[PDB]
RNA sequence: UUAAUUUAUUAAUGCAAACAGUAUACCAAACCUGCAUUAAAAAUUUCGGUUGGGGCG
RNA sequence: GCCUGUUUACCAAAAACAUCACCUCUAGCAUCACCAGUAUUAGAGGCACCGCCUGCCCAGUGACACAUGUUUAACGGCCGCG
RNA sequence: CCUCCGCAUAAGCCUGCGUCAGAUUAAAACACUGAACUGACAAUUAACAGCCCAAUAUCUACAAUCAACCAACAAGUCAUUA
RNA sequence: GCUACCUAAGAACAGCUAAAAGAGCACACCCGUCUAUGUAGCAAAAUAGUGGGAAGAUUUAUAGGUAGAGGCGACAAACCUA
RNA sequence: GCUAAACCUAGCCCCAAACCCACUCCACCUUACUACCAGACAACCUUAGCCAAACCAUUUACCCAAAUAAAGUAUAGGCGAUA
């Protein structure tokens, strides 16, 4: 996503108004673009037993297009959301017993 | 002369006139709410006083927004909050050189989507923003249902989500029998949502569609005058009797 | 092989419909009942055959329902 | 320049314009393979006049008639002078059902008959 | 800017053709290509250069008998009609291809090679070293869209263990599958390069407009380039 | 035009993003997107003064 | 100036432009032009039928090769003093 | 006395020298009364020419030039069946 | 709708010598070499004489197409409603 | 004394207030003013420039939320014309 900010100072309209614009502030300066960004990976939980990136119960952190092409839509994995976290490690509580 | 009104009224005085009045009022609310969008395009400022150099005095920041233009594929497929940025530019990033007109698109992708309450497979010309504001927000179903009508851009979204808020509010044979356990977990599922049925059918229409359906709603044939005239008729004549 | 019909001389494929009919559990609201074109949206009619036969606008059956159809070929 | 103003009849394009264009009469028929043309018998309208042998009506009336006001036919008299009398009275002796209107002249759809009054299937 | 393409007939029938110029003109109404209309009328005669194409309902090699050997304005080799079975085609002629004459078009990719006439056509696998070849396809079952001017031919130069290698009349190599069928000896009507125009007015019958009066100078690019030839051209896939 | 500024546009490349296996290594198919370079084609603008007329000096 | 022909409608019809002939460069290819064509082809150009010929040069520029190279029917050039 | 004109078709215009009345006036480059007009009245009558074809498949290689020899190139202006 | 070019389907070219012919004389037609009149003229480019072509790269009737940072151009920086 | 000269009144302008209109019958997107038949193509795009800077190359108020004031202040600007 190309993120620009505004050359030329937008003179502060009001608050309950809009800001009035001039056709010299349509000019831009790129100040970042977010591809050329050092990409992080997300949390997964797996639900099936995988190759070596895994194994069934445990979350783990994958690169976005291996969690977003393979896990994800193949029904190997679910979002590490906070709803259900509970249930797993309910069933890892059960699943490991006393 | 003068007008009596503005001329940037007319379009809600064209709302108050005719068979725009009589769409229902929720309806009326969700056209005129002009709320803002989340910052896409640029990065917006921390606090409403910013301390700035040269003097030490706290002067008020506002953060104006980009103009940014969405074409109809933009309205075809889920994109982000993102489209063009049709802006321009001094050439050497120093304003004593030439100004030059530059257009930023954005990435655009083709990934299929599942929806769980749909239960169907899409493909969808997707952009990156897209697919990690999904991540974020855990599930196709909730990203659709949770962000709102000025952040999806796209009439493809709003669509999608008058087919689940749909689904949610009647509660209808969603995936098939044989599995009505697995109907009332993924109802379960996206709960923290579900609006009456009379409400989700007026969800994300524009103003010519919503006209439309009202229009199609009170069609109406007209009735003979001979029935009419019956019951007028056959009151005065038991208006008569009874006495 | 070398197909003697020329794209631009053949008949356009239609262009594809509107994306609310791949939504399910919900109806389009299109200009059918308003009976001339918009843009906006399109809908799908259903197929159309005249109740009464006239001799000026008359079309044949298809051929191999022709009453004297033979599987083996005649030569004239 | 051409002649904006006046207005377009058929005198005026090249051979081709010339027949094409008409003057505002109904057509009778169709026109087939060698140019011919068939006429159909039942699109030329066929006039329908009454004998006016024993007839007494005049194309003007005497100034010794008097004056009366005038009052356009509404839709709610000719419902009483036509209607009123037969309901009212069979609904005096309780044989009156809601449910068949068609006895007393109330025609439920026009898709059926000759003379059809809302798409006015007749001519004048 | 009403500009619908005259080739516009989807079944394939041996009649001429009525065929509309254009001058140079594309589909938006602006010349594209200069120099180009209003010459002698012409037709256009339906050539098949899918040279084995069986007919209907039968399967393997099958022969034809020509009938004529024609003049064809829409190109420099000139034509022959050429009949076998139960139908009648167009195809391009060879030199010392006369009328009554029979030819082979063969499927059959043989162990050995089969001496063949300057008419058939059989698979490229087939065909002897050296043969003189013309109207080669680039995949199997495309149809022949190298060599086919008038006296142009080009020589088959080795058979390796998947495909043949064709050499074109600009002799660039070029190779191919083995089992693309092509057709034995050089296109007919040589002489071609032999011909005298005479006058601007043949020029201007043959549809050519003439060349534009602006004195232009040349630039870098008019010396004589002694370039060496350039690589083989490759259409057989690879995984 | 070999005058100043620029590459908004196309064509090439290189990097990044996007995909996939691969035994501590290599390969990066095609199309879009951003950035950088080169070229073609262009866009805006200018073309000082004194001068026993102007030009040359 | 090879010829027939073409042009500054409204002051210039020509020795000017084109022209058959010759030569240089680019291109291995399918469907909307070129083309329903395939290197005896198509396009970008110079010169100007025919007859005798078209001498030398890649220092520089441009182009092509990236093997310091190849290219002048490419832009162009083909000496000085005693 | 002239005729290098005229009669028609197509294209174009649209009542634009047919009758009566006004001619006191008005345009006739002057006038009579009529081509540089006013009002009213009345005409151009189709067989000539326009305005066309029920479908689905299928068929259509041998120019024209008195079309008969001879001779060609720029390769051509006309067809059906179930 | 003039004009530059192109597309669709058409039309015209008496007579003589025809060497066979983008051949010769010469009508109709197209163009406009020279002279004279005219210059608020018949005409915002004509008239009269004299000329080139006149079976072709010809002329022309109808419809359509290419439009201005462009179209088109046998390059006249020619034409695109005087 | 001929040509001539003279006229008041149609209407119009600027405001206030108030939100304003549209099928008698027939015809009118094809060659509009046409009674009558089978491909269904379809809209969403930063204004630019003259001009001022005594040239000109960044720049130059025009943008549709009532007034007055803060104030032509803080700011921007070949830190200059100006905004
Ligand atoms: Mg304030
Ligand atoms: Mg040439
Ligand atoms: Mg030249
Ligand atoms: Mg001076
Ligand atoms: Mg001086
Ligand atoms: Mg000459
Ligand atoms: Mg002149
Ligand atoms: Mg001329
Ligand atoms: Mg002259
Ligand atoms: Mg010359
Ligand atoms: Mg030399
Ligand atoms: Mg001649
Ligand atoms: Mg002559
Ligand atoms: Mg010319
Ligand atoms: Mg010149
Ligand atoms: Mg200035
Ligand atoms: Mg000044």
């Amino acid at each position: 996503t190309v993120i620009v900010e505004r050359w030329w100072k937008v003179p502060l309209a009001g608050e309950g108004r809009k800001p009035r614009l001039h056709r010299r502030h349509r000019v831009y300066k790129l100040v970042e673009d977010t591809k050329h960004r050092p990409k992080e990976n997300l949390e997964l939980i797996l639900t099936q037993s995988v190759e070596n990136v895994g194994v069934r119960g445990d979350l783990v952190s994958v690169k976005k297009s291996l969690g977003r092409n393979r896990l994800l839509p193949q029904g190997l994995a679910v979002y590490a959301s906070p709803e259900n976290k509970k249930l797993f490690e309910e069933e890892k509580l059960l699943r490991q017993e006393g | 002369p003068l007008h009596k009104y503005p001329v940037w009224l007319w379009k809600r005085l064209q709302l108050r006139e005719g068979i725009c009045s009589r769409l229902p009022g929720h309806y009326l609310r969700s056209l005129e709410e002009e709320r803002t969008p989340t910052p896409v395009h640029y990065r917006p400022h921390g606090a409403k006083f910013k301390i700035n150099p040269k003097n030490g005095q706290r002067e008020r920041v506002e953060d104006v927004p980009i103009p940014i233009y969405f074409p109809p594929e933009s309205q075809r497929g889920l994109w982000g909050g993102e489209g063009w940025i049709l802006g321009q530019i001094y050439a050497n990033n120093d304003k004593l050189s030439k100004r030059l007109k530059k257009v930023w698109k954005p990435q655009l992708f083709e990934r299929e989507f599942y929806s769980e309450i749909l239960d169907k497979k899409f493909t969808v010309t997707v952009t990156m923003r897209t697919l990690d504001l999904i991540d974020e927000a855990y599930g196709l179903d909730f990203y659709i249902l949770k962000a709102s009508g000025e952040d999806l851009c796209s009439k493809f979204g709003m669509d999608l989500k008058r087919g689940m808020l749909l689904r949610l509010a009647r509660q209808d044979p969603q995936l098939h029998p044989e599995d009505p356990e697995r109907r009332a977990a993924i109802y379960d599922k996206y709960k923290e949502f579900a609006i009456p049925e009379e409400e989700a059918e007026w969800v994300g229409l524009t103003l010519e569609e919503a006209i439309e359906k009202q229009r199609l709603l009170e069609e109406k044939d007209p009735v003979p005058l001979f029935k009419i005239y019956v019951a007028e008729l056959i009151q005065q004549l038991q208006q008569q009797a009874l006495s | 092989a070398y197909e003697w019909g020329v794209r631009s001389t053949r008949k356009s494929e239609p262009p594809p419909l509107d994306r609310v009919y791949e939504i399910p559990g919900l109806e389009p609201i299109t200009f059918a009942g308003k009976m001339h074109f918009v843009p906006w949206l399109r809908p799908i009619f259903p197929p159309w055959d005249r109740g009464y036969k006239d001799p000026r606008f008359y079309r044949s059956p298809p051929l191999h329902e022709h009453p004297l159809y033979k599987d083996q070929a005649c030569y004239i | 320049g051409a002649d904006r103003m006046s207005k377009w009849t058929s005198k005026r394009g090249p051979r081709s314009f010339r027949g094409r264009k008409g003057r505002g009469a109904k057509g009778i028929g169709f026109l087939t393979s060698g140019w011919r043309f068939v006429q159909i018998k039942e699109m030329v309208p066929e006039f329908v006049v009454p004998d006016l042998t024993g007839f007494k009506l005049k194309p003007y009336v005497s100034y010794l008639a008097p004056e009366s006001e005038e009052t356009p036919l509404t839709a709610a008299q000719l419902f009483s002078e036509a209607v009123a009398p037969a309901i009212e009275k069979d609904f005096k002796d309780g044989t009156f059902d809601p449910d068949n209107l068609e006895k007393y002249g109330f025609e439920p759809t026009q898709e059926g008959k000759l003379f059809q009054l809302y798409p006015r299937n007749f001519l004048r | 800017a009403n500009f619908v393409s005259w080739k516009s007939r989807t079944k394939y029938t041996i009649t001429p053709v009525k065929m509309r110029k254009s001058g140079g003109r594309d589909h938006t109404g602006r010349i594209r290509v200069h120099g180009i209309g209003g010459g002698h009328k012409q037709r256009y005669r339906m050539i098949d250069f899918l040279r084995f194409r069986p007919e209907e309902t039968k399967s393997g090699p099958f022969e034809e008998k020509v009938i004529q050997v024609r003049y064809d304005p829409c190109r420099s080799a000139d034509i022959a009609l050429v009949a076998g079975g139960s139908r009648k085609r167009w195809i391009i002629a060879t030199e010392n291809m006369q009328a009554g004459d029979t030819i082979l078009n063969s499927n059959h990719i043989g162990r050995m090679a089969v001496a063949a006439r300057e008419g058939d056509a059989h698979p490229l696998g087939a065909l002897p070293v050296g043969t003189l070849i013309n109207n080669v396809e680039s995949e199997p079952g495309r149809g022949a869209q190298y060599i086919r001017a008038a006296g142009t031919c080009g020589v088959l130069l080795r058979k390796v263990n998947g495909t043949a290698i064709i050499q074109l009349p600009s002799k660039r190599q070029m190779q191919v599958l083995e089992t693309c069928v092509a057709t034995v000896g050089r296109v007919s009507n040589v002489d071609h390069n032999k011909r005298v125009i005479g006058k601007a007015g043949r020029n201007r019958w043959l549809g050519k407009r003439p060349n534009s009066g602006r004195w232009h100078r040349k630039g870098g690019w008019a010396g004589r380039k002694i370039r060496p030839l350039p690589p083989m051209k490759s259409y057989v896939k690879l995984p």
